[PDB]
RNA sequence: UCGUCGGUUCAGCGACGAUAAGCCGAGAAGUGCCAAUAAAACUGUUAAGUGGUUUGGUAACGCUCGGUAAGGUAGCCAAAAGGCUGAAACUCCGUGCACAAAGACCGCACGGACGCUUCACAUGUGGAGUGUGAACCUCUCAAGACCCACAAU
DNA sequence: CAGGTTTTTG
DNA sequence: ATTGTGGGTCTTGAGAGCAAAAACCTG
């Protein structure tokens, strides 16, 4: 239950600065996934002889270790990223121990996670659908000098138009989403996930 | 010295039943896969630890001080010997070398996210170093392969007194290669034991190393599958695809029928989620792959044969990296990379240099008058040049252009 | 019409099997059922309240390893063990070396004949190669694209 | 001792 | 049919296809 909408322009700012922000957040998300995999590997005791107590589960330890380095990402987005990595490791731990599948890996052009609280959509009278995204944390706001909710214009047509209209009406409930980039089409897209009865 | 591979079927084990030999081989496959995956895991842990140590101290940590071994492979072997004791130590060492070399050669790509960390599959070939294989010809004509497939603890456990001996069917071209191996003309390199699941046949892929002006032009034509034209000689050669088009029609009809029937309900087929509902399609797909492989062998052999026939010491052919965009040839969705690699290594055996050129308006250009026109091509088959009124098959003109030395640069100059 | 064996891949040929696009068996990460609400993020002076959905145990619809039809084979002696003989697969003949059920045997070597296809020389002669024909570096991993299930249309 | 055969490591 | 999402395969490429010293078994 996911639909992809491509963004023609960021409403608040230009394309160059928005793309710089997006690629910085992509780098931070990739680092978070790799570090969360390393910390889940250490947590399970799979580490070698040459290679931390105080946390109930691996997710909290990984988050509290990584959040210093990934200060740009919104904390909820960082938690969702780290949870994704630790879920993959918990799903593949037995195969890792048996020497079946080696180590989980994540692509350079990684999706940017967005918790349900960081996504909103509204419709201007002009006819442009505007998506408001909480992409950055407060130190990132101070450094980049940008507002919390970045607004982007999304083209919404056909089945996508029906889905977005159902979201606006309240029938479709938004959930955790992603911001991906397609190199072949060289376009930034939002994968919005929706749930309903 | 080139390296080639020939497979000899294992028909029976000597002094062992087939049940015991099959169990031994399946187990050794399990430790082979375990060793590969865990060696990759150890390489990855060392990468992460080195990054963290560089962050803390500002320099790379030496493995000799921390791991105890100057290389990651030593530590990997030390860790794996405990749980891969059944594998012969040389085979285990070479398998771990495979895994760690693959990780090391591609470390930057994995670090920057270009490439995933390698993962190895269950049906993995059993590695055998050169010393772990010997072959002897009996007086009554049989060929016996003595393989060190087991370690001393494993030899004691299954009560295998000496190297495991099997009878290998050595026939045809395999007979000539094996006789050259025994004579010492061929040297055996690291080889493998694989299992063809279609025929349920175990093969010993012996890898053996050995010491092995005019330009041909090859054009992947539109009406002819492949076409060869030579410089300094009006000689013409071609490969049509009647077998390809007939086979293509048959396998297209079969895939459509299979995919249509797969949606219809089936009890025993649908009971199992995967490897059932998939076996019939995999069978036909493997048949198509084998046919394409054999056809590419025949084509590359014909091409190189005519290269020696007319003394062409160099072969030029289109770099398909750009052709992939148009993909409108007589061969539809063909394994062009396979065919090109076959042509390359067979020519290199023959002693012929292979050079790839850009397919930059080679069909549009006239090989006689050197005139490039977008509208020069007239019709789907023929080619007519106005500047000199040259009438020839389009494939012939394209291959003649390809055979011209530095033709891509000349075309680039003519464009600008 | 599709497969099996006849050394490997694609065709042919011989002999066979097809309900195999078929049927069936056990273990197990997804999916479902129980408890069970852990990280993390917020609003809020705090409190408090939300979204978020974790940890073990189960089953087996889906999942993982598997099984399942397919060429043909000569008998005696000896208490038994063992011995002798020497059958059957893609031309035939002779010799020699092998071999008593068998996933494991039907083979190999030499000589001759016959057939084929390549060269050379004046249809014929000589030389060469081979026994159905053509070929016979593969393995591994990744990337990009393709296949199956799902939502909107 | 002698010679392969594993084993371990660069 | 077309966009995606969740699980699996083609065609392209790349790398490889170890070596040396010593202890153990054997002779
Ligand atoms: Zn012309």
């Amino acid at each position: 239950k996911v639909y992809r909408y491509e963004i023609v322009k960021p409403l608040d700012l230009d394309w160059k600065e928005f793309g710089t922000i997006l690629r910085q957040l992509q780098q931070e998300t990739r680092f978070a996934l790799n570090k969360a995999t390393q910390l889940a590997w250490e947590w399970m005791g799979f580490s070698s002889d040459y290679k931390i107590l105080g946390y109930t589960n691996v997710h909290g330890y990984a988050y509290h270790t990584i959040k210093t380095k990934a200060y740009r990402l919104n904390s909820g987005n960082l938690s969702q990223t780290i949870k994704r990595a630790t879920d993959r490791f918990k799903a593949y731990q037995k195969e890792i121990l048996r020497g079946d599948m080696s180590i989980p890996s994540y692509k350079r052009d990684i999706p940017l996670d967005l918790i349900k609280e960081n996504i909103s959509v509204n419709r201007m009278n002009h006819g442009d659908y505007i998506a408001s995204l909480s992409l950055l944390s407060n130190p990132a706001k101070q450094e980049m000098n940008v507002k919390r909710k970045i607004s982007v214009i999304i083209i919404v047509r056909g089945a996508g138009k029906t889905i977005m209209d159902r979201i606006l009406s309240g029938e479709y409930q938004v959930s955790a989403s992603q911001i991906i980039h397609d190199d072949r089409k060289n376009k930034w897209y939002l994968n919005i996930s929706y749930d309903f009865e | 010295p080139m390296i080639k591979v020939y497979r000899y079927e294992i028909v029976k084990p000597l002094d062992l039943d087939w049940k015991e030999f099959g169990t031994i081989l399946r187990q050794l496959q399990q430790e082979t896969r375990f060793a590969l995956n865990k060696a990759t895991q150890l390489a990855w842990e060392w990468m992460g630890f080195s990054s963290d140590y560089k962050d803390n101290h500002g320099e790379y940590p030496k493995s000799k001080d921390i791991l105890g071994y100057t290389n990651v492979h030593g530590y990997a072997y030390h860790t794996i010997k405990t749980k891969a004791y059944r594998l012969n130590s040389g085979n285990l060492s070479q398998t771990i070398k495979r895994a760690t070399d693959r990780f090391k050669a591609y470390q930057k790509e994995i670090l920057r996210g270009d490439m995933s960390i390698p993962s190895y599959k269950r049906d993995i070939p059993l590695d055998l170093i050169k010393e772990n294989i010997s072959v002897n010809r009996m007086n009554h004509g049989d060929y016996i392969a003595s393989l060190s497939l087991l370690s001393n603890p494993a030899k004691q456990e299954m009560n295998v007194k000496r190297k495991i001996s099997v009878i290998i069917i050595v026939r045809g071209a395999g007979k000539t290669i094996m006789d050259r191996i025994l004579s010492g003309e061929y040297q055996v390199s690291a080889s493998q034991i694989i299992h063809d699941d279609r025929k349920n046949k175990w093969y010993l892929n012996i890898s053996y190393d050995f010491e092995p002006n005019k330009i041909m032009g090859i054009a992947l034509g539109v009406a002819v599958a492949v076409y060869m034209a030579f410089q300094h000689t009006p000689a013409r050669y071609k490969l049509e695809g009647g077998e390809i088009e007939n086979f293509r029609r048959q396998v297209e009809s079969r895939r459509i029928s299979m995919l249509r029937q797969g949606k219809y309900a089936g009890g025993a087929r649908g009971g199992h989620g995967r490897d059932k509902r998939i076996k019939p399609i995999e069978q036909l797909r493997d048949k198509i792959a084998n046919f394409r492989d054999t056809t590419n062998h025949r084509y590359s052999r014909y091409i190189v044969d005519m290269a020696i026939k007319e003394g062409c010491g160099t072969i030029q052919m289109e770099d398909l990296t750009n052709i992939r965009d148009i993909g409108s040839r007589f061969l539809q969705n063909w394994t062009y990379y396979d065919l090109q690699q076959k042509i390359i290594y067979k020519a290199e055996e023959a002693g012929i240099k292979v050079i790839k050129i850009d397919p930059q308006y080679t069909s549009q250009r006239c090989s006689e008058c050197g005139n490039i026109d977008s509208g020069n091509r007239i019709g789907q088959a023929i080619f007519k040049c106005r500047a000199c009124g040259y009438e020839a098959n389009a494939d012939y003109n394209a291959a003649r252009n390809i055979a011209i030395p530095n033709i891509d640069k000349i075309i680039a100059e003519s464009i600008k």
